[PDB]
């Protein structure tokens, strides 16, 4: 009963994170006013991030999940690597996304001037590139292990390092760029209702605010309820294996790639995208 | 053809009573909405008050509020400018002018010299 | 008062123009036409994308080879592409960038441009130096040119704000001859297949027929209760088609001076851009202001067909003299082929 | 017969290299039409800044404003040559209490035209001297062309200038918020109005214009993100 | 004005002298000349995708 509700539940999973992000994909592949602008170009590698978490990484650990035993061997050394690949070429993405809004709302000029899409290029690059190396190049030099079933319990040192990383760098970046915008949005809010409320008292003779609170809380809250679990233990469980069992780690796991499922709807749902779905999907 | 017939206005003294009645003819009258454009000896167009597509929010220029108002009816094609207590000043021609679009909530029809819908002009006097 | 005289004789005019107009209609267009059989369903699609522009596209003309055609964006820009392999071969820079029209003459050596610079520039393409740059620039008119076209390399018509069409000597830069008499905007005009006479849609809501060497208004057709904003003529030589921002379609016959049919549904609200029939006439193709593009059975006023696709107003259109595809250009910034 | 259709190539290759630099000079350059009145200020806020155009930078960002000069009065048909400009300034001449009304229903044209619905405009309330002159005198009042001046309570918001009399401060208000009440009245986020007082002889009108070009960026780019 | 008045009234005295047909033979006319070239109209009658040029 257990094990057929977990199969059941995790092949929607991979398949709603699988058709999202396929979504998202196609409906830029196939419209060009959509791959015009910059901050798309983000939102793509967004998407194909989170595409390569589904289909590399996904299905073969629901499989181990449900037969109960690792049915891949000399597969999973790839397979933890391709892992520590995907979902951090998720974080840093949104990371990047972050503090590409930071630019176009804290200087709106010199955004328009110097992002051209060669530096779009080269922060995708930087991305990917430091996802691949922090992933693969420890992996194959075995440095991830600490000094059937396949081990994919990281070593202490690596554990924390890769986890300051992936995680803890961009969390205090999107934490500070977006308490940023907030700031910055509050202040616009605060004029504008300066001028309305002097037009409506001339006539007579906070919500928006809530609205800017829902969506940032949306993003950073959905971030970070959906990854800082899975992080806090990758910090705590190696140092320390108070502790956990494997079920509890394995369903905090599968909550990073839970938010690597949600990604769409939370940052390709601008009109133009909702417009490019509905024909598309019809 | 849309052409406008204005009627009404002749002299009249101070302190009196008139109704300026402007027929259309020609164009669909509920979607346009209607101005009235008085043009006083020796200067340029003024706008004197706009009425809606249905009546529904009217508006007036200061010097003529609360002494005219502007009623439009769709039935018989028209739309009335009916004024009262009408002072020297109000002495003017008044077209009674048509915005140049349908559904819509914008018009540029004060215009200097020519304007292609609005009428021809009821002289409206008003003096002792 | 003589001006009252003048303004009754008017009115008399005007009642024995309804007269002599109501005499003639012994029939409407669609009793007529009601026994042909529909022309079906037309989905015409997208074969090609002229991407380049960064500016929204205003007016387009195709070539009479049916391959080359040139675009007109707000950008400053007029650029000649090869519809076939949609390759750019010229890309000419404008002295002004708020251009509203462009033409290519019938010989296909000379471009033409204007827009509120009141100012008709020719470019010549068969330059011998190797670049097109600037041969002549028509001056003359106070307004802003909305519309030009070339009989031959000489001779060229323009249209402007001044609410007067001109017809100019390209070489001698004269205005050789003036057609004046509309009261608004002149906004956009279409030269008969026979270089002859010409026709004028104005923000009068008026349309007006010229005789091109007289220089007088033939025949001046109303019944729009809005500005005209497009116009075309029918292949056949004897009619035209004219939209207007009342969000409705109007085809008028010369021969016999009023209109004929009204294209309209009253879930259309929107304002017409820019008109143009197929090579047969069959087929009304109007851009609407709506983003999209209707294709009307110009016989039968039924709607028959859509061009959905462009994200903003779609400003210009226009048939190839060969029949065989349609351009339609909109405030996209992009050029689409449909065939 | 492949020949010509190299050399085809190689021509689009050099256009569209020149058409990629062409780019990223209209991409950075911030169109901006100067509308208004005669007998106003626009003319010389343009000589001040130093034809139809004017080229002016502010911190390194270039600027090409366009007052349209040769037409008639029937701006209803070339005003949609510029539903792509940045921003929209219009000039009103504060001193003119009766041509005012002209410039209110202009306004209120311009604002909720169909295609300018996404373009806002910077108010210049200009010649405010001489309405002071005019208020100080006493000679031509408000409210015998605008009844509701008479009712009219200076806002609690107001920030009058050093010595300027209580009278010329609801003035100059009164004609701000009879402007604004059209401006808040069917603008849905989409853009807004941004009044100023300005008179002739004032110098930072172009530091003003690029304040209120990057609010309206910074606007555009929030309301994209749905977060005001 | 006076000018204006009479160009009005001479430009209707010359469009009135013009001679105009009945709709129903104007409308054969149109009719005629549409059915007459149906047969070459590609937007109408869909040209095989063998011959298009802005098909492959
Ligand atoms: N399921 C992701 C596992 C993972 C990914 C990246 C890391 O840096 C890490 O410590 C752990």
């Amino acid at each position: 009963s257990v094990r057929i509700l977990t199969a059941c539940f995790l092949s929607l999973l991979i398949l709603s994170t699988l058709l999202g992000n396929t979504l998202v994909c196609a409906a830029v592949i196939r419209f060009r006013h959509l791959r015009s602008k910059v901050t798309n170009f983000f939102v793509i590698s967004l998407a194909v991030s989170d595409l390569l978490v589904a289909v590399l990484v996904m299905p073969w650990k629901a499989v181990a999940e449900i037969a109960g035993f690792w049915p891949f061997g000399s597969f999973c050394n790839i397979w933890v690597a391709f892992d520590i690949m995907c979902s951090t070429a998720s974080i840093l993405n949104l990371c990047v996304i972050s503090v590409d809004r930071y630019w176009a709302i804290s200087s709106p000029f010199r955004y328009e001037r110097k992002m051209t899409p060669k530096a779009a290029f080269i922060l995708i690059s930087v991305a990917w590139t430091l996802s691949v190396l922090i992933s693969f190049i420890p992996v194959q030099l075995s440095w991830h292990k600490a000094k059937d079933n396949c081990d994919s319990s990281l070593s202490r040192t690596y554990a924390i390092s890769s986890s300051v990383i992936s995680f803890y760098i961009p969390v205090a970046i999107m934490i500070v760029t977006y308490t940023r915008i907030y700031r910055i949005a509050q202040k616009q809010i605060r004029r504008i209702a300066a001028l309305e409320r002097a037009a409506v008292h001339a006539k007579n003779c906070f919500k928006r605010e809530t609205k800017v609170l829902k969506t940032l809380s949306v993003i950073m809250g959905v971030f970070v309820c959906c990854w800082l679990p899975f992080f806090i233990l990758n910090c705590i469980l190696p140092f320390c294996g108070f502790c956990i069992d494997s079920n509890t780690f394995d369903v905090f796991v599968w909550f990073g790639w839970a938010n690597s499922s949600l990604n769409p709807i939370i940052y390709a749902f601008n009109a133009d995208f909702r417009k490019a779905f509905s024909t598309l999907l019809g | 053809q849309v052409q406008l017939q204005e009627s009404g206005g002749g002299l009249v003294q101070p302190g009196g009573s008139l109704r300026l009645s402007c027929a259309a003819s020609g164009f669909t009258f509920s979607n346009y909405k209607m101005n009235w454009v008085r043009q006083a000896p020796g200067k340029g167009l003024e706008w004197v008050s706009d009425i809606s597509q249905s009546g529904a929010s009217i508006s007036y220029t200061g010097s003529v509020k609360g002494r005219f108002t502007i009623s439009r009816d769709n039935a018989k094609n028209t739309l009335y400018l009916q004024m009262n207590s009408l002072k020297p000043e109000d002495t003017a021609v008044y077209y009674c002018a048509r915005c140049p679009a349908p559904f819509t909530r914008d018009c540029f029809d004060v215009t200097s010299t020519t304007y292609a819908y609005r009428g021809q002009g009821t002289q409206v006097t008003v003096s002792s | 008062s003589e001006l009252d005289q003048l303004r009754q004789e008017a009115e008399q005019l005007k009642n024995q123009i309804r007269d002599a107009r109501k005499a003639c209609a012994d029939a409407t267009l669609s009793q007529i036409t009601n026994n042909i059989d529909p022309v079906g369903r037309i989905q015409m699609r997208t074969r090609r994308t002229l991407r380049g522009h960064l500016a929204k596209i205003y007016a387009m003309h195709w070539g009479t080879d049916s391959r080359l055609l040139v675009s007109a964006s707000q950008d400053g820009k007029l650029i000649i592409w090869d519809s076939y392999t949609t390759n750019k071969v010229h890309a000419i820079p404008l002295r002004s960038s708020w251009v509203m029209t462009c033409a290519y003459a019938p010989s296909g050596n000379y471009v033409a441009c204007g827009g509120l610079d009141n100012i008709c520039s020719i470019y010549n393409l068969k330059t011998r130096e190797g670049n097109v740059r600037v041969s002549r620039e028509l001056a003359g008119h106070t307004g802003y040119l909305s519309c030009c076209r070339f009989l031959d390399d000489n001779q060229i018509v323009t249209s402007s704000g001044d609410t007067t069409c001109a017809l100019w000597d390209i070489e001698t830069g004269q205005q050789t001859t003036t057609f004046t008499g509309h009261t608004g905007d002149v906004m956009s005009l279409s030269l008969a297949p026979d270089t002859r006479l010409f026709v004028s849609g104005a923000c009068d809501a008026s349309a007006k027929l010229w005789d091109v060497r007289e220089g007088m208004c033939r025949q001046t057709f109303t019944g729009h209760e809005s500005d005209i904003n497009a116009i075309c003529f029918f292949p056949n030589g004897n009619a035209f088609a004219t939209g207007s921002d009342d969000a409705t379609c109007r085809l008028f016959d010369l021969r016999a001076d009023q209109e004929l049919m009204t294209y309209s549904h009253d879930n259309i609200i929107c304002g017409i851009t820019s008109v143009s029939f197929s090579k047969s006439g069959r087929l009304l193709l109007a851009g609407y202001d709506d983003f999209n593009c209707n294709v009307w059975d110009a016989l039968k006023a039924d709607r028959a067909g859509v061009l959905a696709g462009h994200d903003n107003r779609v400003s210009c259109l226009g048939v190839t003299d060969d029949g065989m595809a349609v351009a339609t250009g909109s405030w996209d910034s992009f050029l689409k082929i449909w065939n | 017969q492949r020949n010509e259709e190299k050399a085809q190539r190689e021509a689009n290759k050099k256009i569209e290299k020149q058409l990629q630099k062409d780019k990223q000079v209209y991409r950075a350059t911030h169109r901006l039409l100067l509308l208004g009145a005669d007998n106003s200020g626009k003319s010389t806020i343009v000589k001040q800044m130093r034809i139809f155009e004017t080229k002016f930078q502010v911190d390194k960002v270039n600027f090409h404003m366009f007052d349209v000069g040769g037409q008639r009065d029937e701006r209803r048909k070339w005003i949609q040559c510029f539903n792509d400009v940045t921003a929209i300034i219009f000039v009103v001449d504060s001193s003119d209490y009766n041509r005012l009304q002209e410039a209110l229903n202009l306004f209120k044209s311009i604002w909720n035209n169909r295609w300018l619905r996404t373009i806002s405009v910077i108010l210049f309330l200009n010649k405010q001297d001489l309405l002071a002159e005019k208020v100080l005198a006493g000679k031509s009042k408000i409210e015998d062309y605008f009844p509701e001046f008479a009712r009219y309570t200076t806002p609690e918001d107001a920030t009058p200038e050093p010595g300027e009399d209580p009278r010329v401060t609801r003035a100059k208000y009164f004609i701000r918020d009879e402007f604004l009440r059209i401006s808040t009245a069917s603008g849905d986020g989409r853009h807004y109005c941004y009044p100023h007082f300005t008179c002739a002889v004032d110098t930072e009108n172009a530091r003003r214009i690029f304040n209120d070009c990057r609010d309206i960026i910074q606007r555009m780019h929030l309301r994209q993100y749905e977060l005001l | 004005s006076i000018a204006q008045a009479r160009k009005l009234v001479e430009q209707l005295k010359m469009e009135a002298n013009i001679d105009r047909i009945k709709v129903s033979k104007a409308a054969a006319d149109l009719m005629a000349y549409c059915e007459a070239h149906a047969k070459e109209d590609p937007l109408l009658t869909p040209v095989p995708a063998s011959e298009n040029p802005f098909r492959e």
